[PDB]
């Protein structure tokens, strides 16, 4: 709802996307 | 191997922090804790700078303890890599002296000239005398002397490496004692198995085993679970009242995610490879080693693998219608030009028993029929009418081609020789047969006890031999193996490996001969004998150095210890999280949720002390389980269900009760030291 | 493969069966066998229906046997919006509702124990409940005995006669059908 | 009281196994592509009419068939519920639904969740509650049974890259397993006092004289499949608490048996198809131990009840608030645990007036992934995912390759199993976070304090775990709540369905291995305890924070 909140949500989504990409491509 | 030399630890402590700057991209579980460490450090800097009011010392201590948790994980990885590097430096060798004598004529035609060994191509013959290190891998074509394999294998013992037969392989880096040898460059330098094992560990080409990828996927999934729980914990407390800070969430996330196994998995793999090499057996790929735990059958050769080789005759036997000099004259020239151990044995025994000084090698020429393992036949024909020799089946089928009728008393004699325990050898007088030559073979020691241990563990040892039916029974009675496959063509083992593979079972074997090379290349866990040809060396995915036919028990020890340690650390890191909850969840919500203090079953001092103690235990369990990851957990041959129960009792309830005591001890130490 | 025809054919057939055979066969079988149960268990007295034997009603007056309170929308015991109070145990609104119900029941029943039964003060799950325990019925005897001049023993036999007990003592609870009990009490007294 | 509850658990489990023993052989016959003892040419003429054959197609076409049938059903439901007043059999003349409510209810009835944001008797008409509700309950139950049938076929078939035919699977399941048993159950409900008619709303004058309108309609035909297929959602708002839906304790017991009939029969079918019944009884032990523990804990919590009632002049401290009176508190506790563990949306009590711990346990059973006698096939393939995790961990512990029933578990199986594990809790946590960050999400709250967050978390958990039971205090009729729940339910069910079909297609490509000496026995108390501990820890390490902020906070307050 605020700048810090949306920054934290964006960082969490970036970490989640990186972890999902690592799960798909653990190779 | 020495587990922690202080010199090598302080040498690799710089390599610990060399892998800190964004080299953890390939490790997701620890990239998460590195991102959390950077976020906590940044918010602590901005928190001490004036903005975001609060107690910045607690956030700084949290950031420091996550940073040294990252340092401990990198220390485990760098310690395993340093141990592997020290083993590689010990297995470098002496061969840096490239003084090799370039030989022109493919015999003892002098030609001693100092040339560098870097231009040694395939097809170049090298001859060196005793007392000098041999440059490269050698397949001796003529000669034979005593070598010292101490610097390559690990122990010094007088061993004789002749030519012609199977035991005609010498590895570079071994000094010579008595006589000159002939070195054949079968492989280019830098492409041999020794160069491969000392060069693979230098680079970071760690092709992970599929079990390791699967567990990495599972640990990533656990990290996703804990990241979502931590991230969604903020709006819940935000609605409930004063929201929790970022640093307490990051500390709970770090204490939650599988940091232990996620940081010790690579250390487990590298230290397991180091322990694999420490048993004088070399594995170029862990994909076969991880599947070597699930094996049930072992196929063994006899002639040259289980026995010592070098079949020496003991006593000749005559027949009803033949004399003894008629045995001797045919026996001394049956394999006169052959470099076979049985041929040299019958020659020396015939000369010791009669001293028949016939032609030295031939009269003018001969046929010089080679010995093939599929037909089992050899002979020399100059003055007689096609006289030969071979195994019982080959001599019988030659009698059907030449004489037809075969002597049943001689058949009874070869049966009683086989029951005595001598490998049969029958020669041809030209039209009929004269009798068998008994070859009293000698067998390696301890194989009975090691096969009993294998039967206790549950690997069905199978003998592969193409000599005779009763000889396999006589060699199985004194060795303690399961049912054999006797009188078998060397293609029968090639059919049998695919037969056992197509049944769903995983087959494993050993061998040294060139004829065995397709079986070594097609088998799943195929160790290569040290006294074996380079074709078998490159065909087998692993190679032995102790010249032992039953090092597969150590191979499966290493593989099962790998899987056991990795799964045990996984289950320990799962069981830690309930005590992590009982330490952090009452601590994280104090002002906003004052009724949650009833869940302090450990009765900790303050919430900040509880969170700090949880993070300290998260670092300390990793640094305390570095030696467990280095050594590998204890493995005993037992029932699979009983082993599962023991592992559960050690790393389940036990790995659940350890974090409680550790967190309580760390909190008590913090309280008595008075920091928090 | 593409296979749009078998998907559509399967969907049309499994819609036609489960929406035009099974509900129709169930309705036909119910109306042909068990019509009074299948039509709502209505008590039909004259041209109008007093109520159903299962859904329950509201009895504000002290002469009748009061049931469990209802938390339905608008008026209590309204079947057009069923449901409960949806109030947790940590709700002060539920606390005031419970206290007010206990006070009202104690004011209505002076000649009884102060330990009010839980069923008469707690709202039912559906909000349309026609059942109380005979212990609560025995607790509610004296109000009816004071309102109408009948015997306590006579009320006890009437309630025991109108007590639907379950087949097994502990698969459910012993209950009385409140609407039918009140209607039969009115019919027998007048 | 404790003896009565233990007797209730014992007799319920006993009659459950008694009724599930004959169904196991029949379901095994359906798995093994074996026709029924009947079927005298009716199957041949029906498949000739419908244009399907006895084909054999792969996992991609099986999953595409299931997804296409569900998507066509969802579109038909959405258009029917939007244009409700055009279709006949509307005696109350109820108007067409809102777009958000129609989409939410359509996704709700196609995706087996069966969340109800409305009141049925003043929301939907008779033909709507027939065609758009009962038909899709049948189709969703048949889709779940077909998916788990394909998974069992994948586990039992060696070197056969095709997984039967979804059309014949759906036809045989729907018209030989669901329909006749539902006919018997609905006739028993009619015998005990349910409702099945098409009369308009009967005006009723009360004994005192107040007005009362009694709703009517085909309730028993809904109830039968509603309990057989573990498809929640009643004819009225009081889901299985209305006496027109649950007249007697015998009806309630038959409802419990119908809920637990199909998962137990599917476990028995697994045991019969895989030769040895030990692998089908290990799963049943794993369900039964956790089920008995949760039922006993919830009964103890509800018996202790609310001390405020005893403090306010009540003889009984048992929390009977928001509970039926013909149904005991022990029966209500057992039915609550049954519906919250088996993905059935039936609510004997409103689940909101429970104690904090007695609402903590069933919501935890919701949040562990719906495995303990879960769903209709949907619980058994989730239990299969947990068994794959358990055998991977056990193979790691014993040092052998991770295998289950002779099939080596590979990197693709681990990838898809991890994805199928992660689909549900990411949706529960993200939906709860999105609901608690918005005033529209938090404005549906009823109970102040941490029980409100418990209500929101229970709503999102029941949505994304496809259960549909609600605390009902949440005013989920808002368009934001309807869209959020509909999205969570849709992507949760189908993003668990797709990787399960992918695991099945990865397992048909492999071949079984014969069990030898030194292998892992996949039965017995040790493996049962390992599987139960795996399920409990995976469901606990995910959700102890949310439980601690919700019902545990309410209990400790
Ligand atoms: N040099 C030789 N000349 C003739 N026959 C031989 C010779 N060496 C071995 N044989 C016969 O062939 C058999 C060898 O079989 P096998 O063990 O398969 O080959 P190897 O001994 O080379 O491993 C023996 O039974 C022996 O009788
Ligand atoms: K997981
Ligand atoms: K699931
Ligand atoms: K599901
Ligand atoms: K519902
Ligand atoms: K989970
Ligand atoms: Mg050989």
């Amino acid at each position: 709802m605020s700048a810090g909140v949306i920054t934290g949500v964006l960082l969490v989504f970036l970490l989640l996307g990186y972890l999902v990409y690592a799960l798909i491509n653990a190779e | 191997a020495l587990f922690e030399p202080t010199l090598v630890v302080q040498a690799l402590k710089e390599a610990v922090k060399k892998l800190n700057p964004q080299a953890q991209w390939r490790n997701p579980v620890m990239f998460i804790v590195w991102i959390g460490s950077l976020l906590t450090t940044c918010i602590s800097i901005a928190m001490a700078s004036g903005a975001m009011p609060g107690n910045a010392l607690f956030s700084a201590a949290i950031s420091g303890w996550l940073w040294i948790t990252v340092l401990f994980a990198n220390f485990a990885e760098a310690l395993a890599e340093g141990r592997s590097k020290a083993q590689a430096n010990s297995l470098k060798g002496v061969k840096k002296t490239a003084f090799a004598r370039k030989l022109r004529e493919p015999k003892y035609g002098a030609a001693a000239d100092k040339v560098p060994a870097d231009q040694l191509r395939k097809g170049d013959i090298v001859l060196v005398e005793a007392g000098d290190i041999i440059p490269c891998d050698g397949e001796v074509i003529e000669g034979g002397a005593s070598v010292d394999e101490s610097a390559i294998t690990g122990e010094a013992a007088p061993v004789i490496r002749e030519s012609g037969g199977d035991f005609a392989s010498v590895t570079g880096g071994t000094r010579i004692l008595s006589d000159w040898l002939v070195i054949e460059c079968s492989v280019n330098p830098g492409e041999t198995f020794l160069d491969r094992m000392i060069a693979m560990v230098e680079g970071a080409q760690r092709r992970k085993t599929p079990n390791e990828i699967a567990l990495t996927i599972l640990l990533i999934a656990l990290t996703i679970v804990f990241l979502l729980a931590t991230a969604t914990l903020w709006p819940f407390s935000a609605w409930g009242g004063n929201a929790v800070s970022v640093t307490v969430l990051v500390a709970l996330l770090v204490c939650l995610i599988p940091t232990t196994i996620g940081g010790l998995l690579s250390a487990i793999g590298v230290a397991g490879m180091s322990r694999m090499l420490g048993a004088n057996v070399i594995a170029t790929s862990g994909r076969a080693v991880e599947a070597a735990g699930d094996v049930d059958v072992l196929l063994l050769d006899k002639t040259g693998t289980i026995t010592l080789g070098n079949r020496q005759a003991s006593e000749f036997i005559p027949a009803q219608g033949v004399d003894e000099k008629t045995l001797a004259d045919a026996a001394q020239l049956a394999s006169l030009a052959d470099e076979t151990p049985e041929g040299r044995s019958i020659v020396i025994l015939a000369k010791q028993r009669f001293n028949l000084r016939e032609r030295d090698v031939q009269s003018l020429h001969a046929t010089f029929v080679p010995f093939t393992a599929q037909s089992r036949m050899s002979g020399i024909n100059i003055d007689n009418r096609m006289i030969r020799k071979g195994s019982v089946d080959a001599i019988r089928r030659h009698v059907e081609a030449n004489g037809g009728h075969f002597p049943t008393d001689v058949d009874q004699k070869v049966d009683q020789v086989a029951r005595q325990g001598a490998t049969p050898l029958v020669v041809v007088e030209g039209s009929r047969v004269l009798g068998v030559i008994a070859l009293k073979d000698i067998v390696k020691g301890g194989i009975k006890e090691r096969f009993a241990q294998l039967r206790k563990m549950g690997i069905k040892t199978v003998m592969i031999t193409g000599d005779n039916r009763l000889t396999a029974a006589a060699i199985a009675a004194e060795a303690g193996v399961d049912d054999f496959l006797a009188e078998a063509t060397p293609e029968a083992k090639l059919a049998l490996i695919r037969q056992y593979q197509a049944e769903g079972r995983l087959v494993a074997m050993t061998g040294d001969g060139t004829n065995d090379a397709p079986a070594l290349a097609q088998a799943d866990v195929a160790v290569a004998m040290n006294s074996g040809t380079q074709a078998a060396k490159e065909a087998g995915n692993m190679v032995d150095l102790d010249s032992n036919p039953t090092k597969l028990i150590e191979v499966v020890h290493i593989g099962k210890q790998m899987l056991m340690t990795r799964g045990s650390l996984t289950t320990f890191s799962i069981a830690n999280d309930v005590a992590k909850y009982f330490a952090i969840i009452p601590a994280a919500f104090a002002a906003t949720y004052p009724q949650l203090n009833a869940l302090n079953i450990m009765c900790l001092h303050s919430p900040d002390s509880a969170i700090l103690s949880a993070v300290i235990f998260n670092a300390l369990i990793i640094v305390f389980l570095i030696p467990l990851a280095l050594k590998g957990v204890s493995y005993k041959p037992l029932t699979a269900s009983a082993m599962l129960r023991r592992n559960l009792w050690i790393y389940g309830l036990g790995g659940l009760l350890v974090p409680f005591i550790g967190i309580k001890v760390i909190d008590l130490l913090l309280t008595v030291c008075g920091l928090v | 493969m593409s296979g749009l025809r078998p998907a559509l054919s399967t969907f049309i057939f499994l819609l036609l069966i489960t929406g035009g055979v099974y509900p129709l066969l169930t309705t036909v079988l119910g109306q042909w066998w068990f019509p009074w149960q299948a039509n709502g268990s209505l008590i039909r007295e004259g041209d109008t229906v007093r109520g159903s034997a299962l859904i329950g009603q509201n009895f504000t007056g002290n002469g009748y046997f009061h049931g469990r309170p209802s938390a339905t929308a608008e008026m209590p015991y309204n079947p057009q919006a069923s449901g409960g109070s949806n109030l947790a145990v940590s709700n002060p609104e539920l606390d005031k509702l419970i206290a007010a119900r206990v006070a009202a029941l104690r004011a209505a029943n002076p000649d009884a124990s102060a330990s009010v039964p839980v069923e008469l003060v707690t709202a039912s799950a559906s909000g349309l409940d026609n059942n109380i325990t005979p212990q609560a019925a025995a607790w509610q005897i004296p109000r009816v005995a004071k309102a109408r001049n009948l015997s306590v023993e006579q009320l006890t036999q009437l309630i025991a006669k109108y007590s639907q007990q379950p087949l097994v003592k502990y698969i459910g609870q012993p209950v009385v059908n409140i609407v039918e009990l009140n209607l039969a009490l009115d019919k027998l007294d007048e | 009281m404790a003896a009565q509850g233990f007797l209730l658990i014992a007799t319920f489990l006993l009659v459950l196994m008694v009724l599930a023993r004959p169904l196991g052989s029949g379901l095994a016959r359906l798995i093994n592509d074996i026709p029924l003892p009947g079927t005298t040419g009716v199957e041949r003429v029906l498949f000739r009419a419908l244009g399907v054959s006895d084909r054999e197609m792969n996992w991609k076409q099986y999953l595409c068939a299931i997804l296409g049938l569900n998507m066509l059903g969802l579109a038909v439901l959405f258009f029917m519920l939007l244009g409700q007043h055009y279709l006949p059999l509307n005696p109350q003349q109820l108007p067409g639904l809102s777009w958000d409510l129609a989409l939410n209810t359509a996704v709700s009835f196609v995706t087996n969740t069966n969340w109800q944001s409305y009141s049925g008797e003043t929301t939907l008409s008779y033909f709507s509650q027939m065609a758009g509700l009962t038909v899709q309950n049948f189709l969703s139950a048949a889709s779940g049974i077909a998916v788990i049938f394909a998974l069992i076929r994948a586990f039992t078939r060696q070197s056969m890259s095709t997984l039967g035919n979804a059309w014949v699977d759906l036809l045989r399941i729907t018209l030989w397993v669901l329909v006749p048993v539902a006919l018997l159950i609905a006739l028993f409900f009619i015998q005990q006092g349910a409702l099945q008619n098409f009369l308009p709303y009967q005006a009723v004058n009360t004994v005192e004289g107040a007005q009362q309108l009694l709703p009517m309609g085909p309730v028993a035909s809904q109830e039968a499949i509603k309990m057989l297929g573990t498809n929640g959602g009643g004819f009225f708002n009081a889901n299985s608490s209305h006496p027109f839906e649950n007249p007697t304790a015998l009806t309630n017991f038959v409802q419990m048996l119908a809920i637990f009939l199909i998962p137990t029969a599917l476990c028995f079918a697994f045991g019969e198809v895989m030769g040895d019944r030990r692998q089908g009884r290990m799963l049943l032990w794993a369900m039964s131990v956790i089920f008995v523990i949760c039922v006993g804990v919830v009964m103890w919590a509800e018996v202790q009840g609310n001390p405020h009632l005893l403090a306010l002049g009540t003889d009984s401290s048992i929390n009977m608030e928001g509970k039926e009176s013909r149904f005991g508190v022990l029966v209500s506790s057992l039915f609550a645990v049954v519906t919250t563990a088996a993905s059935c949306g039936a609510v004997i009590a409103m689940h909101d007036s429970f104690t904090a711990l007695g609402g903590m346990v069933p919501m935890w059973l919701m949040q562990i992934g719906e495995v303990v006698f879960g769903g209709v096939g949907s619980g058994l393939y989730g239990m299969m995912l947990f068994v794959l995790l358990a055998v991977f961990i056990a193979g790691l512990m014993i040092g052998r390759t991770p295998e289950y029933l002779g099939k080596k578990i590979d990197v693709r199986e681990m990838k898809l199993t991890a994805l199928a594990i992660l689909v549900t809790p990411t949706l529960v946590l993200m939906g709860a976070a999105l609901a608690m960050m918005t005033d529209a999400g938090r404005s549906a709250m009823l109970n102040p304090g941490p029980h409100g967050f418990s209500e929101v978390l229970y709503a999102v958990s029941s949505a994304a775990n496809n259960n549909g039971s609600a605390f009902a205090g949440l005013s989920a009729n808002s368009p934001f709540w309807n869209c959020l729940l509909a999205f969570c339910m849709f992507v949760g069910r189908f993003g668990v369905i797709i990787p399960v079909m992918a695991i099945a297609g990865s397992l048909v490509s492999k071949k079984s291995q014969a069990a030898s000496s030194g292998t892992l026995p996949t039965h017995g108390p040790l493996f049962v305890g390992l599987l139960i501990g795996t399920v409990l820890l995976v469901g606990a390490l995910t959700f102890i924070p949310a439980l601690a902020l919700g019902p545990v906070a309410e209990y400790l307050s």
